[PDB]
Formats: structure tokens, C-alpha cells, sequence
RNA sequence: GUCUACGGCCAUACCUAGGCGAAAACACCAGUUCCCGUCCGAUCACUGCAGUUAAGCGUCUGAGGGCCUCGUUAGUACUAUGGUUGGAGACAACAUGGGAAUCCGGGGUGCUGUAGGCU
RNA sequence: GAACAGAAAUCUCGAGUAGAAUAAAAGGGUAAAAGUCCCCUUGAUUUUGAUUUUCAGUGUGAAUACAAACCAUGAAAGUGUG
RNA sequence: AUUUCCUCAACCUAUUCUCAAACUUUAAAUAUGUAAGACGCCCUUGUCGCUUAAUUGGACGUGGGCCAUCGAAUGAGAGUU
RNA sequence: UGAAAGUGAAUGCAGGUGGGAACGCCCUUGUGGCGUGCACCAUCGACCGACCCGGAAUGGAAGGGUUUGAGU
């Protein structure tokens, strides 16, 4: 039940499976992509231990 | 009842093999160009080939 | 004249509001075929005021019009034409002048000399068999009507005889007959040398002498006779050819600039606007 | 209830703008078009000749041909599972240059202006555009700018 | 200065309103009175209640200017005893009237040709109205240079020793 | 519940709305009096028919006149039936009013002495209308756009000119001379 | 600077009323033989400079009308996305985002290219 | 305003952003015109390929920009393949 | 009474209540077209029967210099039969 | 190739241009530069037939053409 734009964005993020995780460099282009997939992902600032 | 049109699956079908783009070639046929331009380009190109041939040969 | 009438009003183009530019004709006059790219179309702009004749050779660009060459009938006395500076013959002379000025600028004056001694015969400057084609220009009559014998075609005749290639038919020259579709070179030669003006005065010497004195007052006070007119025009055309260059004037513009600022009104500010608004309300006795 | 005439459903698409009727500005005819130019298509309803179909209104393509009063423009249109090369003959009243094309031209020019200067000074050039970075650290002062404490406001009818 | 009112054009129209032998003899008398060719006004539209012939000549009129226009106006006033009323003068500065039995004017007459009525309408213009009439650079005349009814009445009373009704 | 379908050249064959009179009481009143206004506002998007409005106006006119007279109220009906509801005959059937949330249905300006009376009459009309409505007291003077405190200051300065029921409010726009003559008591202060 | 010819954008340029405009230019303006066209040299055509800034034209002023522009209106209206949110429903609130119009107020009332003239 | 006698038939002067006209529907377009009048005309012609729309990117219809001719019109730039 | 009175209608003006899928000066969100150089950037010179007043231009070329953020992000081997 | 009567395939290295397999050479450690360039595709020409041209009894040779063919 993933609509086409969000499905494509998660593919571009290499987030293809539930509970998968990636590091992303935060810029305006990345931020607007994460806005479209807000219901389908969660993200935040990781510390050094993480 | 007949006449049952819908576009529901048609967009999905188009994207299975994607929206293909045509191959882009270096040269397009001059048959799309103005005939007067095309006729003169034949003579211009013929002279360029002759001049390129002579300069290589005389070198 | 309600506000909705004004609100919805669309102004014509500025040069259409002041009745100067025919944009229908201007588009067809200057619009080059796109596969000729940046080759300019040249117009022979010919305009008449009440006293003088303006001849210009103009091309068009996106940002405005560019004058290749100009000739003004006010410069004719320098070549010896001091009277009738707005007539058919003056139109002819100022057309020949801009033709010689334009050809020098494009470096074709020696190759295309036009007619040295016009005899009023319809002809176009033919292209040299092996050499540059003649400089081509199109007539821009403006808002003047193109009736037979109009002065715009006199200036076009002069420019054509000056070596410029101007496409034209002789259907609007003075003396052309529409019944037989033939051009009488005699009347056309007459107009080129100002004989039509010569015949007017000679008629006026015979009858209504007081009308003659009132009409050609400029020509009388120089003691010019109708026989002289052909000679002055014929000599002026020759002087134009030998030296066509436009002598740039040396009048001091700074004096004109300084003079015109003194008579130039200034615009008020808000601080003064508040001052007069209070004063008028005070003088109204309602504050 | 569906006609397929050429200009069906173009009631607003082919309207001149409000207080923009009448004369066509003559700079449209003095623009120069060359093969390889990127042009925008925008139909002028006042020029019925050389009109492109409404599909091409608002589309951008490359000039492939130049005639006396018109340009041929290459446009790709989706017709199924692929794009199709369309060759539209448009009178130049319905065409204008893409403003980005001069922007791409100037950016490249500034790239080579930077690259040559950086080379002579013996330094890097850094010609790559970047997305808007995260905002940097600053030090907002409060002198003469003390915080104002807000509260949510009580409800009250304003009619 | 150049604020001198003068006659621009005098229009004279037949008021008979008939087509036939009377209409033709109207052209002859219009030609005689003016020295000019009497162009024929047409019927713009046929009417059911009158049956006016479409695109057929019904009325004839001429436009007269120049010094002979003043003479025609002068002989019109003489037969009018130089007496016109206030309401004749139009809001734009024109005035006109209408007189029957054009026999009273100074043209020889016979009882064979017929009796015809002949009107007057004088258009008034200061010099400089060419601005609004020329083809090129056609401007609009200023407010102060336009002609009002009061101005053309005073012009009428300044000469011709005329008087106007005090309604 | 489709898109608005009013009378038009495409919808010429229409019935007339059952309500034609929208103004009541002292319609030709002034600005000094009737200073207090009560509104009946629609709390939800309803489709009040012209029959329901016509019923309400008849009920409001009778009760208000009996209880206070004719010179102490300016009842008016804000909602207008312009949407056409269709039916299949035993084609257009009737006229209804599409009113959004917070649309005033009937507005009555009365004296402050009739504040309680105006509330009660506007309260009774809820039983005639469908949906839910609320009674509120306007913060504006009658049928104006200004607050009571502001209107008092405009009235005390002398910048208000009574024109029938409504009035003219001075503005900083237009020729001064006309503004000066029209407002005699007002002081065009020079700043 | 002003003016004239040809323009570009086509009202911060239009419409209105009233003040000013030295020089030149432009204009109004003086005629009808020739060219030319009209019921009419009004217009259009020619041929001129005796007269006039009065009209055009230019510039300045209106707590002018319109027009342009910036703010208020207003993150209000609307809207992409979200919930096993509320509510019988109508709709509403909230969440991650996008974001007007209109009115009202202040300011403004042509800029500019080429060529040539001008105490 | 003038006639005639209601008739704004006609004629004249002002204002007039198109509120008229443009064959037939509606929408779009158009003001020194695309409307009205006038003058001359047959580009409503012969030939070739390219293109757009409907679309399978087949046919048919309709349409666009050119080319080789031959012409019309205009002083001319141009415009004209209904 | 071709001198007036008002309820009579008509029109003009400024306010005023309320609307539009086949109204509109404005005008979103979402959706949508194109571009983000190596077929790229600067000069020397060649061709032509096209085009220009003209080696003028246009089109196609030749020879040299810019190959180190090769010119937003992210991802990914791709396309034709 | 043309309905047919008929006519019938090299200007050139059996042509030019772009990409390109494989190979060779130079760098200098790069996704290199340089030179040939198979297959294939796009493209500018040439050649044969048809058709449309002018075109100096029978033949159609040189010159052409926006075209046309399931050709070379
Ligand atoms: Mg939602
Ligand atoms: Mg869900």
C-alpha cells in the first residue's frame, strides 16, 4: 500500500525493507524527499555511539 | 452494458516497461529540412569533402 | 466615463495614440524572413513637416530603430537650394542626398552612381553582372496617402536615381496617366527640376500680380526668376554628388543644455505638498 | 458529449490576457531563431495561422528547422509506453526563447571565468552548485531586543 | 488672438421628403442654389409604415463653404428677418433652422416647377479644428478652444444686427 | 448536493421562491437608533429552503410586532434562495439557500432596551430552520462595519452623515472641497 | 536639457480641470496653376510663410477618477500528505508541509535606443 | 440641434475600448482591422516531399510550414495554395 | 392651457442584502513542460549552386589551446531486435 | 525495376561523416591519449529501374528533379 512517489523515494534512499536504515547527508534536496515519505520513515540526528 | 472505458490499469501498464525514450542520433535526416537549404547543403558538404581530401593528399 | 470604463480601458500603443506609427504596415515593412537570420531590412523613411523634408535610412532591432543615414531638406541651402524646401523637388534632392550618404557608408558609391543627369525616365538601379548587388531599401511612406504625384515618391525617385535599389513601379509619379498606363517623361523631368513651380509663378506674373508677390515672397527677395530654377536644381544635384558628406555641426550644446534647464520647471515634494494642503484648508476657513 | 475538433476546450488557453488584446509587439518578429535553440511554445489566439495544437501550448523544445515565418520545434510526447518525436511547425508569434537557456549559457561562462582564474592563482575552483546547506551557528543577542512572552488568547466572537 | 469664430460649413437639406418628380426638381434647385452637384442621400432602411425604397434616393443635400457660404447664410437671415430663438443653437456651438416657400429667396420662380422647402444648418469652427480632422497626429481640441452655445450666440449678435428670443 | 444550479438561460423554466420580501420593520430608519444588533447564524452547512425561510419570516414578523410594535425593530433576511433543487414529477422542484458555516440567516437591530426581546424572537426561529443555529450579539452598530466604541468617536468628532437607513463614512480619498462641504462639523485636521 | 524623425516596452504613458512654455523645431496657418481626390481644396493632394501661441504639443498642480507598486488584511481562505482522530451525519480539530484573493493604508503618475536640430 | 411631424426616418456636431459587425452554433480573435465602402482580380491553380490532429502513430477527413512553377494585388515591403 | 401637483411608471446617481458548472479583474495547493556542458568553452582557417549590399550570414567542417568539483542531490548496469 | 513495350547496377580504397569490436603504439597510473577501424545503427552522396522535366521517321545519348522501388 505504498503510492508511487513515496515508493520511488524509498528506493532512491535504499530503504527497501521495513526496519532498514541508512545515513543521509542533510541538505534541501534530501529534506524535501524525506517530507514526502514522512508517514513511511522516521529519522533524526544520530550521536557517536549510534 | 457495453462501452466500459477506464484508465485505471493503463498508467500502470505504461510503466512496466517504463516510458521509453527514443534513441538520439548524431545526425537526423535532412528530409525534415527546407528543400532549398537541403539542396545547397549537398553542394557545400561535397566541396568540404573534396577540400579535406586534397589537403590530406597534398600534405 | 465611470471608473469601470477607465479600469477596463486598454491604451493603444503610444505611437498609435499620437497618430504617428502604422503598426500594420510597420510589421510588414520590417519583418525579415527567419531563414535570413540577422540580415537587416532597410527602410527609406520619408516624412514632411510644413517647411522641411526628412529622409532617413533605418533598420530595426528589438530595442529600437537604427539610422544608417539621414538627409534633411534644411541642409539643401548648403548645396544652393534655399527656397521651396518642402516641395516635390526638395523631396527629390534630399532623397538623392541620403542615397549618396548611405552608399559611402556601405562602400558602394563608386560602383553604383545612379543617374548623373536625370531625364525623368523610369528605371531601377540594375545589379552589376559580376560584383556586389546594389544596396536595397524599401519605401516607408508613413501615414501619407500614396496618390499619383505625391511627394513621398519624389524622394523615392531621388534616392533611386542616387544609386540605391528601390523596388517601385512608376504608377504614382507625377504625369503618369492611369487611362493609358504610360509615364510621360516630360512632366516627370519637369518635376525633377522644379518646373511645376516655375509654371505656377509664370502663371501668376500674368494674372493676379498681388497674389504672386504674396506667394513667392522668399523667391522674390532673392530676385529669382522661373528660368533660374532648372539651373539651380540641376547644379545642386551635381554638388550633392561631388560632396555628399554630412558636416557635423559644432554649435555648443552645453549652452543649449544650460539654457533649457533655466526654463525647465521643477517637481514638488511631499514636504511642500503638506504645506500647500494645510494652507488651502486654512484659506478655506474649515480647519 | 465529447467533440474532438482541433480547438476543443481551448476557451481560456487561447485567450489574450486582460487588457492585452489588439496589437502584437513587433519585437516578436525581430527575434532570431537557430537550429538547436530551446524555445517555449505559447499560443497567441490572435494569430490563427501557424497555430500549434493545444497539446504543445506551454511545452518547451528544440528548433530543428527555420523557414520564412516559422520554426520547426522538436517535442516529445508520451503516447503509450514511450515518448514520440513530434515535429511542430509554429509561426514565430507562438514561440519565445527559453530564459533558462541564457541562464545555462551564462553559468557555463562564469564557470570558465572561475576555472581560468583559479588555475592562474594556483587554487581550487569549486564549480559545483550545492543544495541549500543546513544553517550555521550564530549568536542572537538580546540587548535592546528582550524576549516578549506570549500566551494563547482567549476565545471571543468578533461578529 | 486666433479665437475668431467663423463659418465652417453650411448644410442645406430638402425637407420635402418625397421621391418622384418633386425629388428630381429638388436636385435642380439645389444645384442652382449652390453651384455644386446635389449628391443624393439614401434610405438607410425600409419601413413597413412608409415603404421607403431601399437604397433609393429620398433626400438631397449639399455642403457649402467659403465666402459664398456667408452669402447663402446672409440671404437666409434676410428672409428670416434676422430673428432666431435661443433653443436653435446646439450645445456644441452649431445653429440651424428651416424655412418653407423658398420662392421668397432671390431666385426667379414659376408656378410650374413646384414649391420646395429648404433648411439651414451652420457649423461653427475656430481655426485649429483641423487638429481633430486631419489623418495624421489627430489630436483632440482643448476644452477652452471648443465652441459653446453662448459663444456662437454672441458671434451672431455681434454682426448682422440680429436679436434672439428671450424665452 | 451538486454544484450550484441557479436560474439561467440554460435553466429558464424555474419556479419562484416562496419568499419575496426580505426587509421588515422600520426599514427606513436611521443610524442614531437601533444601535444594538442580534444575529442568528448558521452553525453548519445546511440547505434552508425558501419555504422554511418564508415560514420563519412570517413567524418573526408577527411575534416581534405584537410584542414591541413596528417602530422598534428592523428585521431582515440575509439568506437568499438561489440554488435549484430538482425532482421527477409525480425538472426543477424548488429553491434553496446554500449557507456555509457562520452565515447569518436573519439579522435584527433593535434598541438596547429590547435586547432580551430580540434574543427571544431570534431564538424561536430555530424551530423553523433545519440544522443548528446560534444566537450572538453583534459587536457592530446596527448594520455597519465598525465597533460601538469606534462609531461613537466617529459620531462625536462629526464625521458621520446620515443617509436614509445607512450612512456615509469619511475617508482620506477624493477631492477635498467636496469632502469639506459635505462634512460641516468635521475638523479636517492638518497633521 | 528642449525639440524633430524613426522606435523599444505599451496607462507609474489613460481621462479630467486648471497654471506656466525663452530659442529652434513642430503646429495652427496663406492659396488651388500643376499631380491628385471630393456634394464641398473640410479631409486627401500639391504650392507657400503674411499672421498666431491660441489649439495641438511640452511641463507643473489636484488629501482628482483610473493605472503601477509596497505593506495591512493573513498564514486568514484554500490545499498535498496522516491517524482503528472527533462527530449519527453535516463537517470539525489536530499532525508534517504549501499558501491566496479582496479590501484598506502608504508611495508613485513614464523610462529608454538611434539620428539630427536648438541662447 | 435642424427639420418634416413624433419618426429621432433623414441631416449636423460632440462623447463613445468595441458595449456593433464578422453567413449559419458556441467559444476564441479583430479598431488607421479581421468590421463598412471602394478599385483590381481568380492563391478556390499545377507539381513534390515534410508536418499536426483523430491515431494502430493504419486509412479517411481536416489542418500547418516549406519547395518547383504560373499568376493576382500593391508604389513597395509583402500578402494570397479558398 | 406646449405654466405646475403627486401617488404613476422610466431612467440617472451614491450607498445597500445576496449569488454563478456553461460569469470574471485576480488567483493557489497538488499535478505538469524544458535544462543542469565532452555532441561542452575560446580563436585560425575551409566548403556552398542557399542567403547577404558584402566572406555578409547560415549550415557543415579543419587546426590549436581548457581532461585536477567534467560542472545540484540521491540511486542504479543499460538498450535494441 | 516497370501496368507494359523495355531498360538494367563502381567518380572515389566499391565513397564521406558519427559511434564502435579486436589489435598496435604512447603515456604514466585515470573512466587513459594516438592510429587503423570488423559487425551494427544513424546519416550525406554515387549507381540501376520507374516517374516528373527542360531538351540542344527513328534511337534516347549528355543535363536535371522536391520524388519513387520488396534495388546496387
Ligand atoms: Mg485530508
Ligand atoms: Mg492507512
Amino acid at each position: 500500500n505504498i503510492p508511487p512517489k513515496a515508493r520511488k523515494i524509498m528506493q532512491l534512499l535504499r530503504l527497501i525493507q521495513i526496519n532498514n536504515g541508512v545515513f543521509v547527508k542533510f541538505n534541501k534536496a534530501t529534506k524535501e524527499m524525506l517530507q514526502v515519505v514522512e508517514p513511511y520513515v522516521t529519522y533524526g540526528i544520530p550521536n557517536l555511539k549510534t | 452494458k457495453s462501452k466500459n472505458h477506464t484508465n485505471h490499469n493503463q498508467n500502470k501498464k505504461a510503466h512496466r516497461n517504463g516510458i521509453k525514450r527514443p534513441q538520439k542520433h548524431r545526425y537526423d535526416s535532412l528530409k525534415y529540412r527546407d528543400a532549398k537549404f537541403r539542396r545547397n547543403q549537398k553542394f557545400a558538404n561535397r566541396g568540404t569533402v573534396e577540400a579535406i581530401r586534397q589537403a590530406k593528399a597534398s600534405a | 466615463k465611470s471608473s469601470p470604463y477607465f479600469s477596463r480601458y486598454q491604451t493603444k500603443y503610444r505611437r498609435r495614440r499620437e497618430g504617428k506609427t502604422d503598426y500594420y504596415a510597420r510589421k510588414r515593412l520590417i519583418a525579415q524572413a527567419k531563414n535570413k537570420y540577422n540580415a537587416p531590412k532597410y527602410r527609406l523613411v520619408v516624412r514632411f513637416s510644413n517647411r522641411f523634408v526628412t529622409c532617413q535610412i533605418v533598420s530595426s532591432r528589438v530595442n529600437g530603430d537604427y539610422v544608417l543615414a539621414h538627409a534633411h531638406s534644411s541642409e539643401l541651402p548648403r548645396y544652393g537650394i534655399k527656397w521651396g524646401l518642402a516641395n516635390w523637388t526638395a523631396a527629390y534632392a534630399t532623397g538623392l542626398l541620403v542615397a549618396r550618404r548611405a552608399l559611402a557608408k556601405v562602400g558602394l558609391a563608386d560602383k553604383y552612381e545612379g543617374v548623373t543627369e536625370p531625364e525623368g525616365e523610369f528605371e531601377l538601379t540594375e545589379a552589376i553582372e559580376d560584383g556586389p548587388r546594389p544596396f536595397k531599401v524599401f519605401l516607408d511612406v508613413g501615414l501619407k496617402r500614396t496618390s499619383t504625384g505625391s511627394r513621398v515618391f519624389g524622394a523615392m525617385k531621388g534616392a533611386s536615381d542616387g544609386g540605391l535599389f528601390i523596388p517601385h513601379s512608376p504608377n504614382r509619379f507625377p504625369g503618369f496617366d492611369i487611362e493609358t498606363e504610360e509615364l510621360d517623361d516630360e512632366t516627370l523631368r519637369k518635376y525633377i527640376y522644379g518646373g511645376h513651380v516655375a509654371e505656377y509663378m509664370e502663371m501668376l506674373i500674368d494674372d493676379d500680380e498681388e497674389r504672386y508677390q504674396k506667394q513667392f515672397s522668399g523667391l522674390i527677395a532673392d530676385g529669382i526668376e522661373s528660368d533660374q530654377l532648372e539651373d539651380i536644381y540641376a547644379e545642386a544635384y551635381a554638388k550633392i554628388r561631388e560632396d555628399p558628406s554630412f558636416q557635423k555641426s559644432g554649435k555648443d550644446a552645453a549652452a543649449f543644455k544650460a539654457e533649457s534647464l533655466k526654463y525647465t520647471q521643477r517637481k514638488l515634494t511631499a514636504e511642500e505638498r503638506k504645506e500647500r494642503f494645510n494652507a488651502k484648508v486654512i484659506e478655506a476657513g474649515r480647519a | 458529449p465529447h467533440s474532438y475538433g482541433i480547438r476543443a476546450r481551448t476557451r481560456y488557453t487561447f485567450q489574450r490576457g486582460f487588457r492585452e488584446h489588439g496589437q502584437i509587439r513587433l519585437s516578436t518578429y525581430l527575434k532570431t531563431y537557430k537550429v538547436g535553440d530551446i524555445v517555449d511554445i505559447k499560443v497567441n489566439g490572435a494569430v490563427q495561422k501557424g497555430m500549434p495544437h493545444k497539446y504543445y501550448h506551454g511545452k518547451t523544445g528544440v528548433v530543428y528547422n527555420v523557414t520564412q515565418s516559422s520554426v520547426g520545434v522538436l517535442i516529445y510526447k508520451v503516447v503509450g509506453n514511450r515518448y514520440m518525436e513530434k515535429r511542430v511547425n509554429v509561426r514565430i508569434e507562438h514561440v519565445k526563447h527559453s530564459k533558462c537557456r541564457q541562464d545555462f549559457l551564462d553559468r557555463v561562462k562564469a564557470n570558465e571565468a572561475k576555472r581560468k582564474e583559479a588555475k592562474a592563482q594556483g587554487k581550487t575552483v569549486q564549480l559545483r552548485r550545492q543544495p541549500a546547506p543546513p544553517a550555521t551557528a550564530h549568536f542572537v543577542s538580546t540587548e535592546n531586543n528582550e524576549p516578549v512572552t506570549l500566551h494563547p488568547v482567549a476565545y471571543d466572537t468578533t461578529i | 488672438p486666433m479665437k475668431e469664430l467663423r463659418i465652417s460649413k453650411l448644410v442645406l437639406n430638402i425637407s420635402l421628403g418625397e421621391s418622384g418628380d418633386r425629388l428630381t426638381r429638388a436636385a435642380k434647385v439645389l444645384e442652382q442654389l449652390s453651384g455644386q452637384t446635389p449628391v443624393f442621400s439614401k434610405a438607410r432602411y425600409t419601413i413597413r409604415r412608409f415603404g421607403i425604397r431601399r437604397n433609393e434616393k429620398i433626400a438631397c443635400h449639399v455642403t457649402v463653404r467659403g465666402p459664398k457660404a456667408e452669402e447663402i447664410l446672409e440671404r437666409g437671415l434676410k428672409v428670416k428677418e434676422y430673428e432666431l430663438k435661443k433653443r436653435n443653437f446646439s450645445a456644441t456651438g452649431n445653429f440651424g433652422f428651416g424655412i418653407q416657400e423658398h420662392i421668397d429667396l432671390g431666385i426667379k420662380y414659376d408656378p410650374s416647377i413646384g414649391i420646395y422647402g429648404m433648411d439651414f444648418y451652420v457649423v461653427m469652427d475656430r481655426p485649429g479644428m483641423r487638429v481633430a480632422r486631419r489623418k495624421a497626429q489627430r489630436g483632440r481640441v482643448g476644452y477652452t478652444h471648443k465652441i459653446n452655445a453662448e459663444d456662437t450666440i454672441n458671434w451672431f449678435k455681434q454682426k448682422y444686427d440680429a436679436v434672439v428670443l428671450g424665452k | 448536493k451538486n454544484k450550484p444550479y441557479p436560474k439561467s438561460r440554460y435553466n429558464r423554466a424555474v419556479p419562484d421562491s416562496k419568499i419575496r420580501i426580505f426587509d421588515l420593520g422600520r426599514k427606513r430608519a436611521g443610524v442614531d437608533e437601533f444601535p444594538l444588533c442580534i444575529h442568528l447564524v448558521s452553525n453548519e452547512y445546511e440547505q434552508i429552503t425558501s419555504e422554511a425561510l418564508e415560514a420563519a419570516r412570517i413567524c418573526a414578523n408577527k411575534y416581534l410586532v405584537k410584542i414591541g410594535g413596528k417602530d422598534s425593530f428592523h428585521l431582515r433576511v440575509r439568506a437568499h434562495p438561489f440554488h435549484v433543487v430538482r425532482i421527477n414529477k409525480m425538472k426543477p422542484n424548488g429553491l434553496v439557500a446554500r449557507v456555509n458555516i457562520g452565515q447569518i440567516l436573519m439579522s435584527v437591530r433593535t434598541k438596547d432596551s429590547s435586547r432580551a426581546t430580540a434574543i427571544e424572537a431570534l431564538r424561536r426561529c430555530q424551530y423553523k430552520f433545519p440544522g443548528q443555529q446560534r444566537i450572538i450579539v453583534s459587536k457592530k452598530w446596527g448594520f455597519s462595519q465598525y465597533a460601538r466604541d469606534e462609531y461613537i468617536e466617529k459620531r462625536s468628532r462629526g464625521e458621520i452623515i446620515p443617509d436614509g437607513c445607512y450612512a456615509k463614512f469619511l475617508n482620506k480619498r477624493g477631492s477635498l472641497q467636496e469632502k469639506l462641504d459635505l462634512f460641516p462639523e468635521a475638523s479636517f485636521n492638518l497633521a
